[PDB]
């Protein structure tokens, strides 16, 4: 359910 | 003599006619029963839409017999230059009479000029306004009107029903079908006419239109009288095609019309529409071959594209084989599709041009004599309104045009199709010309025609009954039955309507025809109906009658599961087709008929299946078959419990599995098939069969038909593609039999021992089984295996040769003709690092063969059997052709061989051994066995593009590739918008339409096809056009094609100009190098062209001829210098291990070690010494580019602007990628260098380019805050709306983070603030979600503007 900052390798979720 | 009227008599009724005009006074039936025709004094006329009265003086009577009579009509009208003789013939036979225009004589007329030139004052139309033929009064007992309309909406019903009453008024009310009812008689109306009129629903033209009856009302005394006439007729028609220019065409038959006296003729006690309705089909028009529609059980589509010959004739004539013996004899309908020219799509309107490729004419007809022999009929896919340059029929004639005068434009794909004026194709004989070309080619072998598009409009605005009846008239004329696409299509004439039989097409709204009325009459004449699809509910909702339900195995759209096929017409079809053995003679308490949509008089009997569903079917025979619904109510389970009777015993029973696949049933059968699957006639009584399906199968308990009642004892067979297997003998006990099934597995029932169908697989192949269908047994009977290794029939869909270790599987060649050319080749998928072989020889000695390594290419050939999404082993399919070119022994002595050598645990498939007469010899050897040279014009191409094979592209595709034909002017640079030529040299050449952009592979050579030799040096030049420059690129690489493992060169513009490409290639280590064409990131330039111009120009094609690959002599090299070049490499690359991937240094190590291989062997020459040298400079090359690429990547991320553009103008690639698949541009925007950004884009960065996580430059320049980055990427291309792995578009990190200006951009350019990602989420659902209430409401605001 978190969003986090997007990059390289880095997806905008994480559950 | 002054008698104003005469009687006409047969046994069954008197008729009373007028003297004065061809009216009916009444009808009298033998037991006294009285209809009316037309009581009052009309004498009517029209023509040219011109009502003229006729006197005494215009009408001349003669009575030629008891049974005829005929009349002179003088119809004329001076001010509106009508003046014509009409002959009018009234005949009767037993309950019929028939009213037919025999003559039309024009006295403002010579006729017809030549060439159907305009007749000046034609006699274009005729009816009888209000005739009367048969009248209704409410003054008697139940009188009623039943009527039909097309309707192809599952929801809406085609019929109405009501009582006549004082209150009915009608003018010329027109109707499909109609009939009436009253004082114990019931009649309809048939008519010839050509009228189109009132339709309830109909998604297209085509004949949909058809409406042949008139209903009027006028007042007979103190009574209103419901009247049928005929609608108009046709007869010298002036039309107009889209050049302006006009044409008088002749009647497709004379005005013709009847009708058809009945009582209660299925004795149920009243009189209404259903006994109009039996009496209907004595005088009613036929389709064409109509009488064969029972027995077409199995029908599909085998498919041919792009030149792939994906299914030769005989490969087709096999799987017809397949499904008798899976059907135990069943018969078939197979509709080919791509027959001709280079497949589907490709050559139209060229009817008589059968697809050489496929096997010809000859093998066409090979397939028809023979298939006939299983019941199986044929038929071809043909087009009447697009047609293609290459096409011989393709003329300035030909072309629909525009009111502008610019061309009608239709498809673009392999080539661009151009609308056919119809009009012109009718009106000048071609069309019935080209159909000509067909029937020289099949002569009666062929059984149908599949029409395609005709109705949709792409031919003229019209496509109306007159030009769809013509259409059919010259189809019929060939001896073919009549077939075509649209559901409500050709009410009149044809069998089969592709988006009726196929439920799956176009939704509930644009089916097969929701009428009772016309299923009522013609259920067992078409396959034209609404069958099972509950999804789209009402006629679709489990119609007790069935309904054909179509499905593929060979190709269509991509259709290849077998077992599916087979199940689904053991599931619907066996009972839809066994229910059409069987007229309809009653039909009640239909639920789709209701007082609110027009049939209150619609008949509802609570004493016939507790006032649920029923209908009774009887056959000529006297047999009796019940149809039953088991409520009436849709909420109740039992609406889609059906129970079938024969002779009063049930065969059928519960609830059929959801024909759109969404739920099995329980449905349960043991259906008698007392038919041969010919003409259909009985089989003598000792052959007679069942066949049983169970659906969730178990135990269930029937009883036999009364034949079969004195048994003591039945035969019972499992159906499997072998045939007949596992044989039971079941007691039978007081009539009865038990039987134990499997789910959805069908049996076949006998009286005593059943003999095996005989089949010969492959007839006419040269081989027996080619295909490998014959099950394990074909490698004993057929094939000859030897060696320590298995071979193996592998696969439960399409079967194959599978090989594992040291196994030979031969067998001998037949019917070769000595000393002529032929080609084998053979489908290949190779999992195994040991070489896969076919080899032909004679006599012990070999006089071809090839081999291949492990397969590196994917099939992606959508219509092929064994493409990638077919699953041939781990997932995947990696078949290819593999080709052997021999002469056939004087000594008629030759075998093929299929071999897989290494002695390892991995597989080997084979499939589809093709041996076809060939003229190719541009392959030359060394005396080593390995090339010389290869030379290919494309002239004599088996079938694809070889030594090209098809890449991924476009995915598993109907792929835009395929050969092109020359037809000059029309193919050729200048005609019309066109700026290539689709041709380069001779008649054919490699052409690729519109795939720029994809930056990826579009075809390749395989090692299989051109085999380079490691270290080998081999010079390849070939002809090309090309669009526009540097949208498609020479690829060259090794092993399995990967992005960035190639070696790329940009081909610049030759449009209208031949070009010349030439490289030099070294073949790589594993002997797996190959070369191709890639589709660049690079936009096309269109040259300021708009619509199909962009398209039809050829700014995005690519066209190759005169291939030409030949081995070079490379300076020699010492064994010392080969040494030296291992030491300069090794103080090159050594030292980069950390700086190199993994695979990059095994692949480094893997070169190295093969070198030195080659550089210390003994006994080692000159030759290997050279190999070794060039081996070393094309690695040197490699890792050169790569260190490059990755010095570009390292740049753009730490931001070293000017070290960036000598980077890329010494041979970076601007679109490689790193570890987790940035670009330098995805690098550039996420760290934020603007110059290096604009820099990158200049120099033809994908500005679209994805990442391992789906992001795009964009996606990474919006969430990081660089707002010029992202309005240059806007400028450049940038899909605003461009979606990440999880959905999230730019706006959604947009909204996320926190500023208006991003917003703003993205939604002035596009941006869709209805987005949702994976979780559903709208941007404004990110924003509320992290405090960003601000942006909330600019979002809020602006999803408002458009709500
Ligand atoms: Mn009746
Ligand atoms: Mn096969
Ligand atoms: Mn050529
Ligand atoms: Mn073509």
């Amino acid at each position: 359910p978190k969003s986090i900052r997007i990059g390289p390798g880095q997806a905008f979720y994480a559950x | 003599s002054m008698v104003a009227c005469e009687t006409l008599k047969t046994k069954k009724m008197e008729v009373q006619i007028k003297k004065n005009f061809p009216s009916v006074l009444q009808y009298t039936m033998t037991d006294g029963k009285v209809m009316y025709g037309q009581s009052k004094d009309v004498r009517t006329v029209e023509i040219n839409g011109t009502n003229i009265e006729l006197g005494d003086d215009d009408v001349t009577f003669k009575k030629v017999s008891d049974t005829e009579a005929t009349y002179t009509l003088k119809v004329k009208d001076e001010a509106k230059k009508i003046d014509a003789v009409i002959t009018v013939q009234i005949t009767v036979k037993a309950n019929q009479l028939h009213l037919n225009v025999t003559k039309i004589k024009n006295n403002l007329s010579e006729g017809i000029p030549e060439g159907n030139g305009v007749e000046e004052n034609a006699i274009q139309t005729l009816s009888f306004p209000n005739q009367s033929l048969v009248s209704v009064r409410s003054s008697q007992e139940n009188a009623q009107f039943t009527g039909a309309r097309m309707s192809s909406n599952t929801q809406k019903p085609g019929d109405t029903n009501f009582a006549v009453t004082e209150d009915t008024n009608v003018t010329d009310s027109d109707y499909t079908y109609g009939f009436i009812s009253g004082a114990g008689l019931s009649a309809g109306l048939w008519s010839n006419s050509e009228h189109d009129g009132t339709y309830v629903a109909a998604p297209v033209r085509g004949g949909s239109q058809n409406t042949r009856v008139y209903a009027t009302t006028q007042q007979t005394g103190d009574a209103t009288s419901l009247g049928l006439a005929s609608a108009p007729w046709y007869y010298h028609r002036t039309v107009t095609d889209s050049k302006g220019k006009k044409y008088t065409v002749a009647e497709t038959a004379l005005p013709q019309m009847a009708v058809a006296i009945a009582g209660d003729e299925n004795e149920d006690g009243a009189v209404n529409w259903q006994d109009g309705a039996i009496a209907y089909r004595d005088i009613m028009n036929n389709p064409y071959k109509s009488e064969e529609v029972p027995e077409l059980v199995a029908w599909r589509i085998a498919m041919n594209f792009g030149s792939q010959a994906q299914n030769p004739f005989l490969t087709t004539l096999d799987n017809v084989k397949k499904v008798a013996l899976n059907t135990d004899g069943l018969g078939q309908s197979v509709l080919l599709k791509g027959y001709g020219n280079e497949g589907h799509d490709s050559g139209h309107p060229d009817y008589g041009d059968i697809g050489q490729r496929l096997g010809g004419a000859d093998d066409m007809n090979t397939m028809m004599e023979e298939g006939s022999k299983y019941g199986a009929r044929f038929g071809v896919h043909v087009n009447a309104s697009e047609m293609y340059p290459e096409a011989k029929a393709f003329s300035e004639d030909m072309v629909r045009r525009n009111s502008a005068g610019g061309l009608s434009y239709g498809w673009n794909w392999l080539d661009q199709g151009v609308g056919i004026d119809g009009i012109y194709d009718l009106a000048s004989g071609s069309r019935v010309s080209r159909f000509a070309d067909l029937s020289k080619e099949v002569g009666d072998n062929m059984d149908f025609i599949y029409l395609d598009v005709w109705g949709n409009l792409t031919s003229s605005g019209s496509e109306d009954s007159w030009e769809t009846r013509k259409m059919s008239k010259m189809i019929n004329d060939n001896g073919w039955r009549m077939t075509t696409e649209w559901g409500s299509g050709n009410e009149y004439d044809s069998t089969f309507q592709h988006w009726a039989a196929d439920l799956t097409y176009g939704g509930y709204t644009s089916k097969g025809e929701n009428s009772e009325v016309m299923r009522f009459l013609r259920n067992h004449q078409k396959d034209s109906w609404v069958g099972d699809y509950p999804q789209y509910g009402g006629a679709a909702n489990a119609p007790l009658l069935g309904g054909y339900n179509m499905k593929d195995f060979e190709g269509w759209q991509g259709r290849n599961d077998y077992a599916a096929y087979i199940k689904n017409l053991y599931t619907h079809d066996v009972s839809t087709k066994f229910i059409q053995h069987f007229k309809v003679t009653r039909w009640v308490n239909n639920p789709l008929l209701t007082a609110d949509n027009g049939n209150a008089a619609a008949v509802s009997d609570p004493n016939t299946n507790n006032g649920n569903e029923q209908i009774t079917l009887k056959d000529s025979n006297g047999n009796v078959v019940v149809v039953s619904r088991g409520s009436n109510d849709t909420s109740s389970a039992a609406y889609r419990q059906r129970t079938i009777t024969f002779n009063g015993v049930k065969v059928a029973s519960g609830v059929v599995s959801a024909g759109d696949g969404s739920a099995t049933g329980d449905e349960s059968y043991l259906l008698p098939w007392m038919w041969d699957s010919f003409t259909g006639k009985l089989v003598k009584d000792s052959e007679q069969k069942l066949y049983h399906w169970n659906t969730k199968g178990g135990t269930t308990t029937w009883t036999l038909p009364d034949s079969w009642k004195n048994l003591s004892s039945v035969k019972v067979y499992q159906l499997t593609d072998q045939g007949k297997t596992n044989e039971q003998t079941v007691a039978v006990s007081g009539g009865k039999v038990t039987l134990t099934a499997d789910a959805e597995t069908p049996y076949v029932v006998y009286k005593g021992e059943a003999k095996q169908i005989q089949v010969n697989w492959s007839e006419g192949m040269h081989v027996v089984d080619a295909g490998f269908n014959g099950g394990s047994n074909t490698l004993t009977d057929n094939w000859t295996v030897s060696g320590s290794g298995k071979a193996e029939v592998e696969g439960d869909n399409n079967a194959m040769l599978r090989l594992t270790g040291k196994v030979d599987v031969s067998q001998r060649l037949t019917d070769l003709k000595a000393g002529q050319k032929y080609a084998l080749y053979v489908g290949v998928d190779n999992r195994s690092t040991g070489d896969a072989s076919v080899t032909v020889t004679s006599g012990g000695k070999v006089l071809a063969t090839n081999s291949t390594g492990k397969s590196i290419a994917k099939n992606y050939i959508k219509a092929y059997g064994h493409n990638t999404n077919s699953n041939t082993e781990n997932g995947s399919s990696y078949f290819q052709n593999m080709y052997v070119f021999f002469t056939a022994p004087e000594n008629g002595d030759a075998t093929v061989t299929l071999s897989h050598k290494s002695t390892d645990g991995a597989h080997t498939y084979f499939d589809d051994v093709r041996i076809v007469e060939n003229q190719y010899s541009g392959i030359t050897y060394e005396k080593d066995g390995t090339l010389k040279s290869l030379t290919n014009g494309f002239e004599n191409n088996a079938q694809g593009i070889w030594p090209f094979v098809v890449s991924g592209s476009e995915g598993v595709e109907d792929n835009r590739i395929h050969l092109s034909e020359l037809h000059a002017p029309f193919t050729r640079a200048g005609w019309d918008v066109k700026k290539m030529d689709d041709v380069l040299d001779g008649t054919w050449s490699v052409k690729v339409n519109g795939l720029t952009q994809k930056g990826t592979l579009v075809y390749q050579t395989i090692p299989q096809n051109v085999k380079f030799e490691a270290g080998a040096k081999y010079k390849v030049s070939f002809d090309y056009q090309s669009g526009s420059d540097d949208i498609y690129a020479i690829a060259v690489g090794q092993g399995e094609y990967s992005a960035g493992s190639v070696k790329l060169t940009n081909l610049k513009k030759a449009l209208g100009e031949t070009g010349k490409a030439e490289f030099e290639l070294t073949g790589g280590v594993n002997g797996d190098s190959w070369f191709g064409i890639y589709s660049t990131a690079t936009a096309p330039d269109l040259q300021g062209s708009t619509g199909n111009a962009q398209d039809f120009g050829g700014y995005k094609d690519f066209v190759l001829d005169n291939l030409k690959i030949e081995r070079i002599e490379s300076q020699t090299r010492t064994k010392a210098e080969a040494q030296d070049k291992v030491k300069e490499i090794r103080g090159k690359y050594d030292s980069k291990r950390a700086e190199l991937s993994d695979a990059a240094w095994q692949q480094y190590q893997d070169t190295l070690v093969k070198a030195r291989v080659l550089i210390n062997k003994n006994g080692a020459t000159a030759e290997d010494f050279t190999k070794a040298y060039d081996i070393l400079v094309a690695l040197d090359e490699y890792m050169k580019l790569k260190d490059l690429d990755r010095k570009l990547l390292e740049a753009a991320r730490a931001g070293q602007d000017d070290e960036v553009r000598i980077l890329m103008a010494n041979g970076a690639d601007v679109n490689a990628d790193d570890n987790t698949g940035e670009t330098p541009l995805h690098l550039a925007a996420y760290e934020g260098h603007l110059e290096i950004v604009e820099v990158l884009l200049k120099t033809g960065a994908d500005v679209n380019a994805e990442d391992m996580m789906g992001f795009t430059p964009l996606h990474l320049a919006a969430a990081w805050g660089h707002l010029e980055i992202v309005e240059v990427l806007l400028k450049h291309g940038a899909d605003v709306n461009a979606q990440d792995n999880q959905g999230v578009t730019p706006l959604h990190l947009a909204a996320y983070e926190g500023h208006l200006e991003f917003v703003e951009v993205l939604l002035k350019h596009g941006a869709d603030v209805n987005a949702q990602d994976c979780f559903g989420k709208t941007p404004f659902d990110l924003a509320i979600d992290n405090g960003n209430e601000d942006i909330a409401e600019v979002l809020q605001k602006a999803a408002k503007l458009g709500s």
